[PDB]
DNA sequence: CTTTATTCACAAGCTTGCACAATCCCTGCTGGACAATTCTGAGTGATGGCAGCTCCCACCTTTCCTTCTTCCTTCACTTAGACTACATTTATTCAGCATCTGTATTGTTGGAGTAAGTTCCATGTTAATACTCACCACTGAGGATATGT
DNA sequence: ACATATCCTCAGTGGTGAGTATTAACATGGAACTTACTCCAACAATACAGATGCTGAATAAATGTAGTCTAAGTGAAGGAAGAAGGAAAGGTGGGAGCTGCCATCACTCAGAATTGTCCAGCAGGGATTGTGCAAGCTTGTGAATAAAG
């Protein structure tokens, strides 16, 4: 008897056990194999890492050291893929991307 | 005195409100409008503060995105003034009508 | 499938400007950044900049700001580079490279390289050149200056040819690369291992970081067979 | 008993929402149209939220019901639960 | 005596301290992150449930999650997520 | 072969109930089967979400009534709620 | 006792038992409350009857005995609530509504 | 001889192709297009006839709806001729 | 393999006449071919993914129907 | 909430044309048809036609074809009715009523009606006029000439007032109608039952079929209490 | 230059032939109904507490109304070329038939894999806590803008 | 071409309190371990339906030419919208109280799963009709061209 939770055995930080419990209680299938929460936790951890790193870079080019939802909106809306995933998603207190159409500028 | 030309202040307002993040509608009139609308569905209802807050961010984001689509419709017609026909066309193409 | 078409060699007198296109085909053009690097005999590969066609977002090297400008044409699926005020040390091979907006991804596909002829993290590679037989094991070290969180890539370049991507994310194999090449290491210490060689491994190998804002290439290791 | 509160969405508020949307010029008939559009959107979302509240046998509309209503209408909102 | 709520705010902070050691996060941004992780979880899990139901299978395996990631996520995002899931499953079934 | 089920006899019984002179084609029967399966999936998924939100492990006729109030538009939802309530009342009043 | 069915108990044509089996095995909940398939079958039967009645009326105005998918499309698209229910739905071999914009006509 | 003024036969074609329900693209070029597009994802894979038929029905319905939105954009721009800018505007508002 | 020229000019003309278009510019056809190619790639990629998950070498109508559906473009009449 | 505003009375010279407004509020205007019913003391109520504002779809009675013209204006949410070539038998009260596009739905909410003065299937109602006490039972028959799929409605009209919808789908109660009223029957035989009487129930009761394309009202029963 | 009688082509309507698909009938067979039993999950009540009303207030920021200017929108002319329309030639597709074969599908077995029950402990949540980062106040420099030069 | 007041917007400092990163208490759900049980890889066979080829008849696309008509550029009036100032007015943050209902807890009870039998409704295959497509003829009707005024 011991240690070694399933996240540490898979080298992750997202909980494999909680994801397995949510997959079991979420009424998705009759059975859940014990590789599906590992894959699922890895995918969620990768997506969280990508969004958090892009938002940290957006905060870093803002002379700031704390991520606000504006930085998350700037991270998501500046990417083709990410915007596509979260294209029908509203972020609270995120604002919009700063853009003006070129015909509105004076000349 | 000193006066700015039309479109100069209107461009600095675009540059100001696109970099800011907070809500653009006052909180209390929107809360009163939400309670007025909800009283036609169920009497004596009582919202939470976060429910009205979420409703305000949702409505403001929807209105802002419809205003970008309206601006694209206005620019397509070789104009810079948005008109109700642009709102109707954007809502028609979006599937809201 | 993915092609990065470019122009021929441009002989240019000093003082004027020069244009280089990067007509791209085989993929969704707006979803991938186009990055430009230059190569000289004197100092090897160095990263100039990139242009993201999704929002036309540019980012240049600090030593190439003003010297090089980048534009994109979405209708023709082309990326244009302007170099202005060509001095004497501007005769170089200019490469454009596809790279995804994901931080893990690298310069996977490259252009042919336009030869222009005019009338910071330090990369330390310990072996400058080495010789090997037809079946032994080669190890190339790429100790870096600062900390990069596994954002290192290994490239193989034939003479008078575009560099070929071997390793991305310091351990993962590129598409079509066999299992003879193996990347290892993390943090500041990285290495590339060739298991058993062929006659096609006679090439120059480079390591590139993209963890920081200015991307820096390696000094280059020449590998000659028998 | 509240009455005539769509006029509380003032003309400067609609102008600010147009400025965030990138609009340079605004016609005078835009504001009544925007009030009608915002009203229709609000009754749709509030009707779904009140249905979600009445299923839960509650007299209090929560933020989670608003989030489910927005998710139902394809306008998923982040940062208010769920 | 009221019951406890659970979220991803502890693991998301761990991933943040991996990818950015000197960078904090606000509570609103943590709420956005929790909503994002929940939304992507429901999307992938529902997609995989539909994949298992179409093929008359009664279990969700890592193959169903891989196919759901391939269907849901766009190109290079799906490629790197498949890479991460494969590496984690390979690492998990070795100890 | 393998006995695949459909709604063709049920839709045909309904059609001969509301139009006892009018036939139907095979393609229109395929459209009707797709319609019934799609609306079944929508109502059942909304009722499943409604049961999951309120920490309930069963789907009752209250969940189905609320789901019908959610997906269907106004008078359509009103008449469908009337039909469902009438059928549940008749089923309870007669074993 | 002669095994009468549940649809005849509820006075329906759509099957209560098959809808109960699809609700049970369709991974929607842990339990199904046994009045839910009656409600579901009634709602499905009402929607089928409304669509079929409008399609038969369209076929009669088209002087046809049989219903083709064109009659179903003409029934669905001419009703506001039915078109709202099936806005993102393509009906095969259904065509479109006859609609020419008023500017395109001569004079 | 006899010759219709422009826009008359166009309106006749609009009425004729809005009255009917048959598919407007020939089946063999669409089948070849479907096979070549699927070649980039699979090297050697077969297709059901129903699969190509469903693909054709979906593609023709999508193109007809996009042409409806394109015509609305052209009329909003005070024109009766549709341009590629109308297609681009309609696909931008639709989110494509 | 080309075969985008098989979607000919009068086929796009017929699809525009069904959409109510009276006058068509000459540059419409290439834009429509590109749009149809993008839509066909997006549907066919998901259909082939659904086929490969089932360990099949044949794309069925069910895979196309599921692929279409996932894009919010539900198609009736094919099962 | 739901109301249908109609104009005042009209004193029209014969041979002219008269416009009738049906300004609507309290509901989504495009999702409900507007029906028009004419009411004379000699022929009773006669269904004229309906307009659907969703597609501006018209349908008229055969005896009112050409004589009546229905139009819709979605900007002001108004329904207009045109009568041209006014014959001396046009002195009647014109009601506009809301009715959903669902077949089960009926003419639920009615307008006040404009009084204009010029200067199929037949419902048989067995009692023309009957007397009832304060607590008696009232049964009214509406025998139909043809077969209808339970598509019959029961209406109550006070003197100089708009009709009030009591029963729809031949058994279901309308919104706000008490459970004293009870409809029964199907096919060709229908009945309305008043359980216990009040002083409010002094009214004229009609039955309307909408199972076929020409909608037909009944003759009506006059019910007066004490 | 203005209504108006030939001319012309096109789609709608009417009348049989028929043949392909729809309706209906026969047969296995499998999924649904009957019935007794258990195992719950969810409905009655009671409770505490917290959070959502309602009210008062001071302030000061936001909004509304007026006036002037300007510049953008809309209407009218013109024109050149990019469209539609049609005849003719051509090339591609449709439909039927045949052959061949990879493949989808069904059947059987059994072994790996996964659900279920106990326990216990290590992790995750909440309360309490001491700072860190961002916002306001305040100058100070730097570009932008309208204007007389 | 330049010169210059003037509002507006970043670039730095300092204070500070709002939020947020850090540390105990505990409780609860995840892990270890074992047992049952079942589901789906793994072969094996077998029709079957999709790919490929051929061939002739429809039949739609390509091309060239004429002629209309429509998109686009230019010009001008005018009126509608923006900018700014001054006065009103209502949002906002704070501070109380009141109380209604929301979540928690315990009880228990009717209802829903479970399992075994069997039977009858439903899907597949095969005759059986029938009605809508096809071909041919007639006819109203809009469109466009010549003709008298």
């Amino acid at each position: 008897a011991k240690a070694k939770s399933r996240s540490s055995r898979a080298g992750l930080q997202f909980p494999v056990g909680r994801v397995h419990r949510l997959l079991r209680k979420g009424n998705y299938a009759e059975r859940v194999g014990a590789g599906a929460p590992v894959y699922m936790a890895a995918v969620l951890e990768y997506l969280t890492a990508e969004i958090l790193e892009l938002a940290g870079n957006a905060a870093r080019d803002n002379k700031k050291t704390r991520i606000i939802p504006r930085h998350l909106q700037l991270a998501i809306r500046n990417d083709e893929e990410l915007n596509k995933l979260l294209g029908k998603v509203t972020i609270a207190q995120g604002g919009v991307l700063p853009n003006i159409q070129a015909v509105l500028l004076p000349k | 005195p000193h006066r700015y030309r039309p479109g100069t202040v209107a461009l600095r307002e675009i540059r100001r409100y696109q970099k800011s993040t907070e809500l653009l509608i006052r909180k209390l009139p929107f809360q009163r409008l939400v309670r007025e609308i909800a009283q036609d569905f169920k009497t004596d209802l009582r919202f939470q503060s976060s429910a009205v807050m979420a409703l305000q961010e949702a409505c403001e984001a929807y209105l802002v995105g419809l205003f970008e689509d309206t601006n694209l419709c206005a620019i397509h017609a070789k104009r810079v003034t948005i008109m109700p026909k642009d709102i109707q066309l954007a809502r028609r193409i979006r599937g809201e009508r | 499938e993915v092609q990065l078409q470019q122009s021929g060699p441009e002989l240019v007198e000093p003082g004027t400007s020069v244009k280089m296109p990067c007509k791209a085909s085989g993929y969704t053009f707006t979803s991938y950044t186009i990055q430009w690097v230059k190569q000289t005999p004197r100092q090897g590969l160095e990263w100039i900049g990139y242009i993201y066609p999704y929002n036309a977002g540019t980012k240049y090297n600090e030593k190439f700001k003003g010297k090089a400008t980048l534009t994109s044409d979405k209708s023709s699926s082309t990326v244009y580079m302007e170099l202005s005020s060509l001095t004497s040390e501007d005769s170089a091979v200019y490469y454009c490279a596809r790279k995804s907006s994901r931080l893990r991804s690298t310069l996977d596909y490259w252009g042919q390289g336009t030869s222009v002829t005019v009338s910071d993290i330090k990369m330390t590679q310990s072996p400058s050149s080495m010789h090997a037989s037809l079946g032994e094991r080669v190890t190339i070290t790429c100790k870096a200056s600062q900390d990069i969180r596994s954002y290192l890539s290994w490239y193989q370049q034939k003479p008078w040819k575009s560099p070929k991507t071997l390793i991305y994310y310091a351990t993962s194999l590129a598409d079509g690369v066999p299992s003879r090449f193996s990347g290892s290491g993390s943090g500041q210490d990285f290495s590339l291992t060739i298991n058993n060689l062929e006659s096609d491994d006679t090439a120059t190998y480079y390591c590139l970081q993209h963890g920081e804002s200015p991307y820096t290439f390696g000094s280059g290791t020449k590998l000659e067979i028998k | 008993v509240l009455r005539d509160n769509i006029q509380g969405i003032t003309k400067p508020a609609i102008r600010r929402l147009a400025r965030r949307g990138g609009v340079k010029r605004i016609s005078g008939l835009i504001y009544e149209e925007t009030r009608g559009v915002l009203k229709v959107f609000l009754e749709n979302v509030i009707r779904d939220a009140v249905t979600y509240t009445e299923h839960a046998k509650r007299k209090t509309v929560t933020a989670m019901d608003v989030v489910y209503a927005l998710k139902r209408q394809g306008r998923t909102l982040y940062g208010f639960g769920g | 005596k009221r019951s406890r709520k659970e979220s991803y705010s502890i693991y998301v902070y761990k991933v943040l301290k991996q990818v950015h050691p000197d960078t904090g996060i606000s509570s609103k941004a943590m709420g956005i992150m929790n909503s994002f992780v929940n939304d992507i979880f429901e999307r992938i899990a529902g997609e995989a449930s539909r994949l298992a139901h179409y093929n008359k299978r009664s279990t969700i395996t890592s193959r169903e999650i891989q196919t759901a990631v391939r269907l849901l996520l766009p190109g290079e995002l799906a490629k790197h997520a498949v890479s991460e899931g494969t590496k984690a499953v390979t690492k998990y079934t070795s100890s």
